[PDB]
């Protein structure tokens, strides 16, 4: 198609010249473009030069990229008849890419890597001075396994079944195949991870093309890289962890103190560099991204052992308990907090080097490690590494006392996001940035400063198949104003709005998905609604996303949606744009043909974080009180707009309330503003015009 | 030859005010007219009317070739209010129960007038779709306004995987057009199998009524058909003799056969400035200029219709008339 062909030419010229490009792709028709453009762009140079580094935000997009990559393999193998070196490595979740926890553990928690470290330590201990090896090991590093992938694609599911048949473990296959430089499909939380980005950065060996897919929550991921809430219980886990460290000190000092002195000599002689250069296949700890930290010559507590580290650690956690037991409102400057700490007790600005080393020493002296104590020690260790370094833009904040019991909390505020993304513009080039929910695309040259080119979407045809109306008059124009407050006002008006949702849902009974700015309105209309005929006549049942989302509940709600729409029933999907699961799988009538939006998206205000980042961005780009109520809400609404668009062969309609939507842009800017009662008949005609123009335009 | 099962939606959704005065009355009336036209262009065909009311499928007109039974059965529906909800699965299962005794050499058609946007079925309708496709049953759905995915999968699955039979109606005229489309047969590409039937009687007409006679009802008559096999004098219809099971056809089978054999050759439009012949029609007589929108640019041009199988001239009204009825072109009878 010519429209996507233009984006192919843009990707070509930006990959051949520019080092980074902001490309705006139309929603639903821009996923399969870059996947083939990158491969052909690799074949025109020479077959193995740059590799695809596709980055998504969810796992569903990773699976879609895997099956579409398989469509690329079949596409290139069915048109030429020649077999080439296949690519495609599926890097997914650790719990989903492991087989043993499904045989004995029967758990899908985040502690599967700890059990994997127990098995790996079992292998190392059966190869040194002596649990079993695991299920199958010692044959995952051979050439045959290194060639099972280039000869045949085994990614994720095919790798899970292939490992279940060939009696292998997929974790070491993927880990050993990161250096093979295949098409890696991982998420943003792995490229910028203060524990994963280092090893991945050391295995990919750079020199590739990075593809930022749906790059609209990049600031959200850079924010989520820090901010850890200290909620008084971590102080108890740190106290019990310090007691466990004292017991371990009594154990290593009781009988076996030679290994601690030998490793201590390894620290005095070769320091952290030798300690990390000698150990292989050993569990590591957290770090504030060593490539971004750039701090060498880590001295081990001014050349000291473990008793001094646990003494200064007890003093440090006691100082933390002292700083967390205060009045109520108090803000901290990370420099003033470090100076106050120095006034309480001298410890200098080197507890970072004192944590990254002592944690590894304790690991080298521990054989039975408790998970909660070690986890709390890793939390306090991260807090130390981030009060010792990284201060520009960092802002320690104490949560106020609001009952005062449920209160002693201390959160650290992260720094400028440009710093975190920075290394990719030295490691790499021609980083393609594609997103279908960006409008306007000027807040990415502004916020996050980087020199790039701007390419907007140039595809807009068959406007009769993309019904895009907006509702302004709700029959009284009183719910659009009351539906914009943080706390709802006049419950009777909200009940009238819900009645309007009952009338609208009754008018168009063909799959409805409703998005809310928060769960307060949902919990207010679901308690006592004075009506339920929509569930009793057209919808049979209603689908509600819990304010505390669950994986199995959401999965049963989505499968219930597909089966309900495949039985000719339909169901209303009351979800939150700010909640979990942003979806993205459409291209069928099983999804909501009509989508309802309750006003415009809103972010929770009256929070210390929004004021800290508010004044920070105010000092940075001077975009105060203007972009945090239109850019974020524009992205959250665009997440709902992207679900309506699903190819030109399909149709749909999305109703946006509130006049304030005119102040923001939108994908395909062709919108007509009228009432809701008129939109009922208008949609009643569109449900037939969309069915008439299909065979006429074909 | 054909066996159509008319399944009308008769639920609460039909009580709405779309058609005038409501959807139910217009669907019933247009269904009566569809019975008239269907039994006019298909004499030896079979019909069976089922309604979807109260969440159940109710057979209101048994499979028969007499139109009066269907007429009365349709008159009884308009005297009650359509209540309940439609059930596509029960209607398709009962339609299966009515189409199974039909021989394989006769087509099995199910015409569903679906006005509601939702159905109430007990079991999984996809299994019923598999059963319909397995036993070869063509299903055509005339839906109201918005589309239903189940109707798409049903009409597409029951027609060799081709989708062009789930017709959307937007007005009374459109519904009339679809009704008319169900009169005409559908010579599809098929799957290439064997076909033939044997034993078709031709009757002798008995005018005697002094003592009267009846072998199918034992009542008084004014004359009746004669079976050339069991030699019974029954009520007159060109359908099957109910005394030994064989047809009683006459010139009606020839009529519908020739109607299914009509090529309907559209005559080519040639301007008078290109044909160089005087304004003439061979079925009547036309000295009328067809084109005259402008001055001399259109008046002196006109339009003469041409049958190329005889090189003859005709006017438009006669092309339309010979396309409606009669064999095409009188000039093709003179050599
Ligand atoms: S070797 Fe594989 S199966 Fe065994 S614990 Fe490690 S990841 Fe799990
Ligand atoms: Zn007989
Ligand atoms: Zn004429
Ligand atoms: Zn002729």
């Amino acid at each position: 198609y010519p429209e996507q062909y233009n984006y192919m030419c843009d990707i070509k010229k930006t990959l051949d010249v520019g080092g980074n490009s902001i490309l705006e792709m139309p929603s639903g028709t821009g996923k399969t473009v870059s996947l083939l453009s990158l491969t052909i762009a690799y074949q025109m140079h020479y077959p193995e030069h740059r590799k695809i580094i596709y980055c998504s935000r969810t796992m569903s997009e990773i699976e879609k990229a895997l099956v579409e990559l398989e469509n690329l393999m079949d596409y290139r193998t069915k048109e030429l008849g020649y077999q080439e070196d296949f690519r495609g490595l599926g890097l997914t979740s650790r719990k989903n890419l492991c087989l043993h926890p499904e045989v004995s553990k029967e758990r899908k928690g985040t502690v599967v890597d700890e059990k994997c470290r127990r098995m790996t330590n079992g292998q190392a201990k059966r190869k040194l001075e002596e649990v079993e090896l695991c299920e199958y090991h010692e044959n995952l590093y051979n050439i045959e396994v290194e060639d099972y992938l280039p000869k045949g694609v085994f990614s994720f599911e095919k790798l899970l079944k292939y490992c279940e048949e060939k009696t292998l473990c997929p974790y070491f296959i993927v880990r050993r195949m990161i250096s093979l430089c295949n098409i890696i499909i991982y998420s943003y939380h792995y490229l910028l991870d203060p524990k994963i980005a280092e090893r991945v950065s050391n295995e990919v060996s750079k020199d590739s093309i990075v593809i930022f897919d749906e790059a609209h929550n990049i600031d959200n991921v850079c924010i989520e890289s820090l901010s850890l809430d200290l909620t008084t219980d971590a102080l108890r886990r740190a106290t019990r962890g310090a007691n466990a460290l004292d017991e371990r000190i009594s154990e290593v000092r009781k009988v076996d103190s030679q290994k601690l002195q030998d490793e201590y000599e390894k620290l005095v002689q070769g320091l952290x560099x030798x300690x990390x250069x000698x150990x292989x296949x050993x569990x590591x700890x957290x770090x504030x991204x060593x490539x971004x930290x750039x701090x060498x010559x880590x001295x081990x507590x001014x050349x000291x052992r473990a008793e001094h580290f646990v003494s200064f650690l007890k003093r440090l956690i006691e100082y933390l308990k002292t700083r967390m037991k205060v009045l109520h409102v108090i803000s901290e400057t990370p420099k003033s907090f470090l100076q106050h700490l120095k006034q309480l007790t001298f410890i200098e600005r080197k507890p970072l080097r004192f944590c990254s080393e002592r944690l590894s020493l304790l690991v080298r002296t521990l054989e039975v490690t408790e998970v909660e104590d070690f986890t709390a020690l890793k939390d306090i260790a991260t807090f130390a590494t981030l009060i010792s370094t990284y201060e520009e833009g960092f802002l320690l904040i104490i949560e106020p006392y609001e009952i005062a019991v449920p209160n002693p909390i201390m959160r650290f505020t992260c720094l400028d996001a440009s710093i975190a993304i920075k290394p990719v513009f030295e490691r790499f080039s021609s980083v393609i940035i594609t997103s279908g929910t960006i409008s306007p695309l000027d807040m990415y040259p502004r916020m996050l400063n980087f020199k790039t080119v701007l390419q907007k979407s140039y595809a807009m045809t068959l406007a009769k198949k993309s019904f895009l109306p907006m509702i302004i008059t709700k029959g009284s124009d009183q719910v659009a104003i009351s539906s914009r407050f943080e706390i709802r006002n006049d419950p009777s008006i909200v009940r009238n709005y819900g009645s309007m949702l009952v009338e609208f849902a009754k008018i168009t009974p063909d799959g409805m998905v409703v998005f809310f700015p928060s769960y307060l309105y949902m919990e207010s209309i679901v308690s006592m609604w004075q009506t339920m005929g929509i569930l009793d006549e057209v919808w049979k049942h209603k689908l509600i996303l819990v304010e505390t989302p669950d994986a199995q509940e959401t999965s049963l709600a989505l499968e219930t949606y597909r089966k309900a729409c495949s039985n000719g029933r339909g169901a209303i999907l009351l979800s939150v744009a700010r909640g979990k699961v942003s979806e993205g799988i459409d291209f069928d009538h099983q999804y909501g043909r009509t989508v309802l939006m309750i006003g415009i998206p809103f972010q929770y205000t009256e929070s210390r974080i929004l004021k800290a980042r508010l004044e920070f961005m105010r000092e940075n780009y001077r975009i105060r009180e203007n972009d945090f109520l239109s850019f974020d809400a524009m992205r959250h609404a665009a997440q709902c707009l992207g679900r309506v668009l699903r190819g030109k062969d399909d149709y749909g309609v999305m109703v946006l309330a509130d006049r304030r939507f005119s102040r923001k842009r939108s994908q395909l800017p062709k919108w007509i503003a009228q009432g809701l009662s008129d939109a009922d008949l208008n949609l009643s005609t569109d449900m037939a015009i969309s069915n008439t123009k299909q065979f006429l335009r074909t | 030859i054909r066996s159509l099962i008319l399944t009308l939606d008769c639920s609460e959704a039909m009580l709405e005010k779309d058609l005038r005065p409501n959807r139910h009355a217009m669907i019933i009336q247009y269904a009566i007219d569809f019975v008239h036209e269907f039994f006019d262009q298909n004499p030896i065909s079979q019909m069976g009317i089922i309604i979807m009311r109260n969440g159940l499928a109710q057979l209101v007109s048994q499979v028969s070739g007499n139109p009066q039974d269907h007429i009365d059965a349709l008159k009884s529906i308009r005297k009650q209010e359509p209540k309940g909800n439609p059930s596509l699965q029960n209607a398709l299962e009962m339609a299966r129960g009515l189409l199974l005794p039909v021989p394989a050499h006769c087509t099995r058609e199910v015409l569903i007038v679906f006005g509601s946007l939702s159905t109430t079925d007990p079991g999984d309708i996809h299994q019923t779709i598999d059963s319909l496709v397995s036993e070869k049953i063509r299903v055509k759905v005339l839906g109201l306004s918005a589309q239903v995915a189940i109707c798409k999968e049903l009409c597409k699955a029951t027609n060799y995987g081709d989708e062009s039979f789930y017709k959307i109606l937007l007005d009374e005229t459109h519904l009339k057009e679809l009704f008319n489309e169900a009169v005409t047969p559908x010579x599809x590409x098929x799957x290439x199998x064997x076909x033939x039937x044997x034993x078709x009687x031709x009757p002798t007409r008995i005018f005697e009524d002094t003592p009267t006679f009846c072998s199918c009802h034992s009542k008084l008559v004014y004359g009746g058909y004669f079976c050339p096999n069991c030699h019974s004098k029954v009520c007159s219809l060109p359908t099957v003799c109910p005394c030994c099971d064989l047809m009683l056809i006459l010139x009606x089978x020839x009529x519908x056969x020739x109607x299914x054999x009509x090529x309907x050759k559209t005559f080519a439009e040639v301007p008078t400035t290109e044909k160089f012949r005087s304004e003439d029609c061979f079925s009547c007589q036309s000295r009328f200029p067809x084109x005259x929108x402008x001055x001399x640019x259109x008046x002196x041009x006109x339009s003469r219709y041409r049958c190329e199988d005889c090189k003859q001239e005709f006017c438009v009204d006669c092309d339309v008339f010979i396309h409606e009825i009669l064999h095409n072109c009188p000039g093709c009878e003179s050599k």
